[PDB]
């Protein structure tokens, strides 16, 4: 269940594969790839 | 052929085109018509307010 949750977080939840590719693009030249991971709030209830 | 890079090039092209497709989604939400589709049938739901 949690592995499926983390995989579903990886795909179709944050700008696609751009983060996971800039991973290597940063860590291979600038020597580190760091990502901010912060929780935010969402909306569109009945209105 | 050992995971040719062309596949990733087309993939990143796809996630870039995701943005233009989302713009199309906003356009559908705004206004197209009360029309339908032609995929294997005549008549599908209106995409004015999906």
């Amino acid at each position: 269940q949690e592995t499926e949750y983390v995989n579903y977080l990886f795909m179709r939840k944050n700008e696609g594969f751009k983060v996971m590719f800039d991973w290597f693009q940063d860590t291979l030249m600038m020597k580190t790839g760091v990502v901010k991971v912060y929780v935010e709030e969402v909306l569109k209830p009945t209105f | 052929a050992a995971e040719q890079q062309i596949d990733l090039i087309a993939r990143m092209f796809a996630e870039t085109g995701v943005k233009r497709l989302f713009q199309l989604l906003h356009d559908h939400a705004i206004k197209y018509q009360n029309q339908e589709e032609v995929f294997q049938l005549r008549g599908k739901w209106v995409a004015v307010n999906p």
